[PDB]
């Protein structure tokens, strides 16, 4: 109800003005959950990549948080095999931050600074993020290699 | 303070069943109470755990799971404590948790928390027996998947079977000066097998052992909850010999209330509490061999209590201090004083045995094995109606399973009884005739305990006393379908007075004739009652020391108060009590 | 590396785990370490493994204890782990902490005191452990000489409290002190050290603080913890009260204070007598500095229970 709210003006708002690197549509498959796409940002290894994501919206949003997946896999510290995001803002409070003055642009922009800045202290993944602690180029090119074999057309 | 905290808790149970919805968001203060629980006793943690727990465990809200981690916090710091004080709360939280959540990840906390607490429990052995008994509880009460149950249960048996059950060698190795024997074996298993338990090397090795009888309630209970109610791979188990020593009376060993007098009570006690274990264990089966095993069993039993009445009359001072771990243990941390408290008390079920008929050997299922059931029963009944397991049991339902296992099976025992008695008083060996004398004085106790019960009070149980006072009527004459409240108490009382003929003792007298008088209350009718007591005062009651041991002081005053009461001139019934007192 | 050692615990103890413990001597830190990365599960076997190989009757598995002790501490704050695996290392560690003498223990506390005072201890969960481990000092009769176990946890909490905190970890701090036997001057050490700590703080901070104090003062130490309210909201209300010559976030502050004294007083009937007791200005009728507007608005949001209400209402008055 506040969720179809939010929902109807989301849709138009993402539509038409985005954010910058960042698009979303109803999922043309579902029309119930979104498809957003997050392009590579640069100076990352995840260059020449649309990392396609699913987004679910809870009937209680603006009340609960979204909840994103990276339907195209990432080679990251914080998001796992799967495409979990460990990211407060998709939490509730004092564990999270999620409220309303957020939403699905914040929360995509928030993933797209993620991309570009990997966070050492909430992991989904220790070993990627051990490796982007210490060794950097090689976490850099493995990222690039998932980049290519699977974002790439 | 104790009330207060009772009922409050009682109430909040009722209010999270009544809504959790609201409760949820009230629940902060709930967590809030978690650092004031210095002033709380066990029994009250329990249903405050229970709370918290189904508080917590509601699917609708894991989002404040933060709960279930400040439990686990608290869980962790209550256990971690040398002292037993914080330990048995936590371990008993733990336990609880359990038992709620249980309604795969489920079974992986519940698996991870499970072997957490067993290794919590292991090294202090009071904890490793709480936890395996409260364990036998959650169990008991509650159906929940059986994924870590089939987990647990298949090393519970392993680890029983290495830790307790050796090779039926009679001396074990080790320096006793006490003759180990392979003994109390019912000797149908043959003897020279592998199935055997190994009892003083242990005791005498602690200067394990001690929760051997609960850790065999869950291996009980885990293998009955697997194999759904079979006990195949353990029959070996109730019939097996015990490691014990020479348990004849030690009267020869006296002067010896020393370290071993303690060795000899505790042992007797433990070897006691592990029949009463295996009792309550094979009492629901039905295999006729098994039952009389079980037979075998209860005479042992009570040869053992008479031997250890005997060891604790040998020096009153001794205590083997083991109490059941629910409400008896927090007091701390004669022969009466261990019979009900100190003992493993026994399973309701337990009197699927007394069915059968009684035996005489004096005049020609044993009467010394109905003599132990119906003493089970008594202090079980009268300690209910006026215990671990039993207190979970509303009363109703335990008066109502004595409708049927005890009225109409034991009318028979008590016929047979009359005929022993009517025989034995026409002879007129004497270790037989006391034996179903005191039989007969425990059914009465029974049946006295059982229609003074005040749930007869509430109008609901009127439809229970008009079966058994009618089935007691069907004693005398049966087709008086549907009669009168008054008319049934007359049939009844009819049927009960003629064991007057029967009755050798007075302790028995004064149960049959107050068995009468709460039968009788329900109800012109006094003078059966003023007539009857005054038949009871009358009668012989034959003189012998125990015999007249039951002609204890405060039961002819209640039998007095009862007469000279309801005698209709109680100034001549005392009139007369004066004129035959004085040719004394 | 793993199964062998599996295998080893799978029958009995310390006759072969120990004999294999005597060849592979160094290397545990790394051990953990990738056991951590792949499967905490098999880190958790690993040490119910360790613990039985290594007894501590036998004093060299004393000292491979307080190698992985060590190890545990830095990893479970530096290396982020996942959460569960994280609360197993705690238990276990909770668990096997008893088995051990004075001095082993008193030197795990000064790692601890000295970690907390400097070492930027980056989740401070390791401080869990740190009371069950005061506990086993204070109840190990294997008397020491530097003197009983709970003398040396005397002095071990006298250099903590003498010592410096950080402005973080003052909540777990008192978190600790929470669930410890201490005594009057012991609880006395440890408000006074988080009272001090109050004037480095944010005021969102202010309020679990306290709530925790009162807990705390529960044991014994009610007055001064309200006395240190008072005269700080006291300074504090004419601080601003000079600015004047961030007024509703104080003003929300000051009220989640009272409601949480509130439910201290309401849980305790003597709370509020020192309370009063430590207000009257009529002790002989000269007017008492103690009083100020935060001080009556407690007095007047504590009226509203039942006992204390015309008490406080008649002191007011005369």
């Amino acid at each position: 109800m506040q969720r179809a709210s939010r929902l109807k003006r989301e849709l138009h708002m993402l539509a038409t003005e985005p954010p910058p690197g960042i698009t979303c549509w109803q999922d043309k498959d579902q029309m119930d959950d979104l498809r957003a796409q997050i392009l590579g940002g640069a100076n990352t290894p995840y260059e020449k990549g649309v990392f396609k994501l699913e987004v679910i919206i809870p009937e209680r949003y603006p009340f609960e948080p979204p909840q994103i997946r990276f339907l195209t896999p990432i080679y990251h510290p914080n998001i796992d095999s799967a495409g979990r995001i460990c990211l407060d803002v998709l939490k509730l409070p004092p564990k999270g931050a999620w409220r309303p003055s957020l939403n699905i642009a914040t929360v995509l922009t928030s993933i797209q600074l993620l991309m570009s800045e990997p966070n050492p202290d909430d992991p989904l993944m220790a070993d990627i993020s051990s490796e982007f602690k210490y060794n950097k180029p090689a976490f850099l090119k493995n990222a690039r290699q998932w980049t290519e074999k699977h974002a790439r057309q | 303070n104790e009330a207060e905290v009772d009922t409050a808790l009682d109430v909040l149970l009722e209010l999270v069943v009544l809504n959790p919805s609201a409760m949820m968001m009230n629940a902060v203060f709930v967590k809030g109470i978690l650092d004031y629980l210095d002033n709380i006793s066990p029994q009250q943690i329990r249903k405050l755990f229970y709370v918290l727990s189904t508080l917590a465990f509601s699917k609708q809200n894991e989002a404040s799971s933060h709960i279930q981690d400040d439990m686990h916090l608290v869980i962790r710091k209550q256990l971690s404590s040398t002292v037993f004080k914080y330990k048995l709360i936590g371990i008993i939280g733990a336990v609880t948790m359990a038992g709620i959540m249980a309604a795969d990840e489920q079974c992986t906390q519940v698996t991870s928390l499970l072997q957490l607490v067993h290794s919590c429990s292991e090294q202090s052995p009071q904890a490793s027996a709480l936890y395996y008994d409260e364990f036998a509880n959650l169990i008991q009460h509650e159906k929940l998947d059986p994924k870590a149950l089939e987990w647990v249960g298949h090393t519970i048996c392993n680890d029983f079977q290495d830790a307790f059950v050796v090779d039926s060698c009679v001396v074990p190795e080790g320096d006793f000066p006490f003759p180990v024997k392979a003994l109390y074996g019912l000797e149908e298993y043959d003897t020279q097998d592998g199935i055997a338990i190994n009892l003083l090397p242990l005791l005498f090795s602690q200067d394990s052992p001690l929760c051997l009888a609960p850790y065999f309630r869950l291996l009980r209970l885990c293998v009955e909850r697997q194999h759904n109610g079979n006990l195949e791979e353990i029959d070996g188990l109730l019939d097996c010999p015990i490691f014990l020593t020479d348990l004849e009376p030690g009267e020869k060993l006296e002067s010896m209330s020393a370290k071993e007098r303690s060795f000899m009570c505790s042992l007797i006690f433990l070897t006691l509490n592990w029949f009463r274990e295996i009792v309550n264990a094979f009492c629901q089966e039905t295999s006729p061999e098994m039952k009389g095993k079980v037979l075998t069993r209860l005479k042992h039993i009570v040869e053992l209590q008479i031997i250890l009445e005997k060891y604790l009359a040998v020096t009153p001072d001794y205590v083997p201090p083991l109490g059941n771990f629910d409400v008896e243990t927090l007091d701390i941390t004669l022969l009466l004083h261990n019979s009900h408290a100190f003992f493993r008390e026994l399973d309701i079920e337990v009197f699927s045995i007394l069915h059968c008929g009684l035996v005489t050997k004096f005049i020609l299922l044993g009467p010394p094995e109905l003599l132990f059931l119906l003493e089970d029963l008594s202090q079980k009944l009268e300690s209910m109606l006026t215990f671990s397991h039993l207190q979970q049991r509303s009363a109703q339902e335990i008066v109502h399973c004595v409708f049927q296992l005890l009225t109409p099976m034991c009318n028979h025992l008590e016929n047979i009884h009359n005929y022993f008695q009517c025989l034995a008083a026409e002879n007129h060996k004497v270790q037989e005739y006391h034996i179903m004398s005191s039989c007969y004085q425990r059914l009465l106790q029974i049946f006295h305990g059982l229609f003074a019960w005040s749930g007869f009070s509430q109008p609901e149980n009127q439809n229970l006393l008009y079966s058994a006072l009618h089935v007691l009527s069907s004693r005398l004459k049966q087709g008086e379908h549907s009669q009168p409240l008054e008319e049934l108490l007359s049939q009844s009382v009819h049927y009960l007075q003629n064991f007057h003929q029967s009755i050798p003792s007075f302790q028995c007298a004064l149960y049959l004739i107050r068995l009468l008088m709460v039968i009788l209350e329900k109800s012109q009718n006094k003078e059966k009652i003023a007539s009857l007591a005054r038949q009871f005062l009358c009668r012989v009651w034959p003189s012998g020391d125990k015999e007249k041991s039951n002609i204890s002081n405060d039961q002819l005053h209640a039998l007095l108060c009862i007469y000279l009461e309801h005698t209709e001139s109680i100034l001549k019934a005392i009139e007369e009590i004066a004129g035959v007192g004085v040719p004394e | 590396m793993d199964q062998k050692i599996l295998s080893l615990a799978a029958e009995k103890t310390a006759d072969k785990l120990q004999e294999f413990l005597q060849t592979l001597r160094e290397g545990d830190l790394t051990n953990l370490l990738q056991n951590q990365a792949v499967k905490g599960k098999v880190a958790g076997a690993l040490l119910r493994a360790i613990f039985k190989g290594s007894p501590c009757s036998e004093e060299a598995g004393t000292l491979r204890r307080r190698k992985i002790y060590t190890c545990c501490i830095q990893l479970v704050e530096s290396g982020d782990l996942q959460k569960e695996i994280v609360s197993e290392i705690i238990g276990l560690l909770m668990l096997e902490a008893h088995h051990f003498p004075g001095p082993l223990l008193v030197e795990l506390a000064n790692e601890f005191i000295s970690a907390v005072r400097e070492g930027s201890l980056v989740n401070g969960k390791s401080l869990e452990l740190l009371p069950i481990i005061l506990t086993a000092l204070a109840t190990k009769k294997e008397n020491l000489a530097y003197l009983s176990g709970e003398e040396c946890k005397k002095q071990l909490i006298n250099t903590l409290c003498s010592g410096r905190w950080d402005q973080q970890y003052v909540i777990q701090l008192t978190s600790m002190f929470k669930d410890v036997p201490l005594t009057a001057e012991e609880v006395e050490f440890v408000v006074e050290k988080a009272l001090s700590m109050f004037s480095k703080m944010n005021l969102q901070e202010i309020p679990p603080l306290v709530y925790q104090l009162l807990v705390l003062s529960s044991k014994g130490s009610r007055k001064s913890v309200l006395e240190g309210i008072i005269a700080f909201f006291s300074a504090l209300d004419k601080q601003h009260n000079e600015e004047q010559s961030p007024s509703g976030e104080l003003r929300h502050v000051e009220g989640t204070i009272i409601l949480h004294i509130v439910f201290a007083i309401k849980l305790d009937y003597e709370l509020g007598r020192e309370l009063v007791k430590h207000l009257k200005v009529g002790q002989q009728g000269d007017s008492n500095n103690n009083l100020s507007p935060f001080s009556i608005a407690l007095l007047l949001s504590v009226t509203r229970i039942q006992r204390f209400q015309d008490q406080v209402l008649d002191l007011l008055k005369t």
